[PDB]
């Protein structure tokens, strides 16, 4: 069917490193209205994170150049920044709207509900990195998504589950960079690592690589934030 | 430096910086 | 001042890794009709090489998948048409560049050095088209690439020192064209060995500004020789 080949195409765009094509394929799958499988939602996640990632990366560069140049070379950098922000906001809006309209309503399992709320949290947070007001409203929307995500996962998922761990990783970063609370970021990160270390028997052969990778990242952040 | 969750011979002609 | 802005934007685009923007800026500079400075033509070529380079890289990934899915009719057809879509972007980018070269760059190039630069580029972008052409279309495209490279080769042999990065870079690419496009490993080795040895002979001709580029390209010339022998 259509869906099965949009997915195969998505996979081919990915191997070709054509992430706009990958996102456009996975967006069409999503818009067909059926619940995504794990593979499909992972492909959707990877596609859009690459698309938005390129903008955030460019944004950090340009904005840094602008901040380092005091007085009309500055203007140029500012207007280039703003042009990048617009791309970036359009991308995040596109995603947040897919979450609200198709993905979060149809999610029949806790695992996939947590996944989508984590995504919602992440894309509001990217909007936050680049907002100024307006901003207060955006931060709150990110926080409420990650919070509901975090409550569901605490009740429904093992501490070593990659989704639960990754949610803890990003929520932690949100506390640190967005809310400027180092201590709460460290406490969220520390608890998530320690609870996984105490339950390493709950790793599946299918999952353990993802799990242990995020564990390392959780600790690396904790190291960075304390040392 | 802080991590969020990650994403994831032939002939040489003149390179591109 | 306008051109200087376009150039500043290109450098900004470059730092933000936005190569479509960088190429759009430098193409505008080019279309103002004046001869490019060294830095400008270097920027123009960096920008476009990155833009076409992404398709070439995509084209090779997709081809390799199309071959290794020989037995699976559906998978392999999807690959063929994805490949064909990439080839279309690739040809459009090549035509864009080749058209800038014919209309502005080459006819106005008033120095041997910039004539060779632009003819090398012409030999390069026809080479990139020859990489994905077939089969009677391919013949005239291969010929276009070889003529541009041959003229650039003759000018540089006559007007430039053997250690000049542009002269070395042309030898490098022209040797690659023999090996890859005309399946002539021995001609390729001969071209590269001569360029390498002629540069080695005249190492006092390097300047503080040139040498790092030159010695890099020499190393590449000998890397290819090594590869192409064994
Ligand atoms: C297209 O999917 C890519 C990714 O999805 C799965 O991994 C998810 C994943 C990763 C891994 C590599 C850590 C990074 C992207 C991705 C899809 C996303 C998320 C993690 C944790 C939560 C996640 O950030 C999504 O949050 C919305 C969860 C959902 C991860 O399990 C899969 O197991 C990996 O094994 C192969 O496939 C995965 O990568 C593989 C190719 C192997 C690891 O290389
Ligand atoms: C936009 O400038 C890029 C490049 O242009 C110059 O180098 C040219 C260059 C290189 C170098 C790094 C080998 C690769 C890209 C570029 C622009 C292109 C060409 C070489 C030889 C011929 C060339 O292929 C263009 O072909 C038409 C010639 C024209 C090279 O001299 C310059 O010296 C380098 O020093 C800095 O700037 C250069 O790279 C630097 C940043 C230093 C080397 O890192
Ligand atoms: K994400
Ligand atoms: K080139």
């Amino acid at each position: 069917m259509d869906k099965n080949e949009l997915v195969q195409k998505a996979k081919l765009a990915e191997q070709a490193e054509r992430y706009d094509d990958m996102a456009a394929c996975m967006k069409s799958v999503t818009e067909q209205g059926a619940e995504l499988s794990n593979e499909e939602r992972n492909l959707l996640s990877v596609a859009y994170k690459n698309v938005v990632g390129a903008r955030r990366s460019s944004w950090r560069v340009v904005s840094s150049i602008e901040q380092k140049t005091e007085e009309k070379k500055q203007q140029m950098a500012r207007e280039y920044r703003e042009k990048i922000e617009t791309e970036l906001r359009d991308i995040c809006n596109d995603v947040l709207s897919l979450l609200e309209k198709f993905l979060i309503p149809n999610a029949s399992q806790a695992e996939s509900k947590v996944f989508y709320l984590k995504m919602k949290g992440d894309y509001y947070r990217y909007l936050a990195e680049v907002a100024a007001g307006d901003k207060k409203g955006i931060v709150d929307q990110s926080q409420q998504a990650y919070q509901e995500a975090f409550e569901i996962s605490k009740k429904e998922m093992q501490p070593t589950h990659p989704i639960r761990l990754g949610l803890a990783l990003n929520f932690s970063v949100f506390y640190y960079e967005i809310l400027n609370s180092p201590e709460k970021a460290c406490s969220l990160a520390k608890t998530a690592f320690d609870e996984a270390i105490a339950e390493l028997d709950t790793l599946s052969e299918e999952s353990y690589k993802d799990s242990t990778l995020i564990m390392q990242l959780l600790r690396d952040n904790l190291t960075l934030w304390t040392s | 430096h802080r991590y969020s969750t990650p994403h994831a011979q032939r002939s040489t002609s003149t390179p591109n910086v």
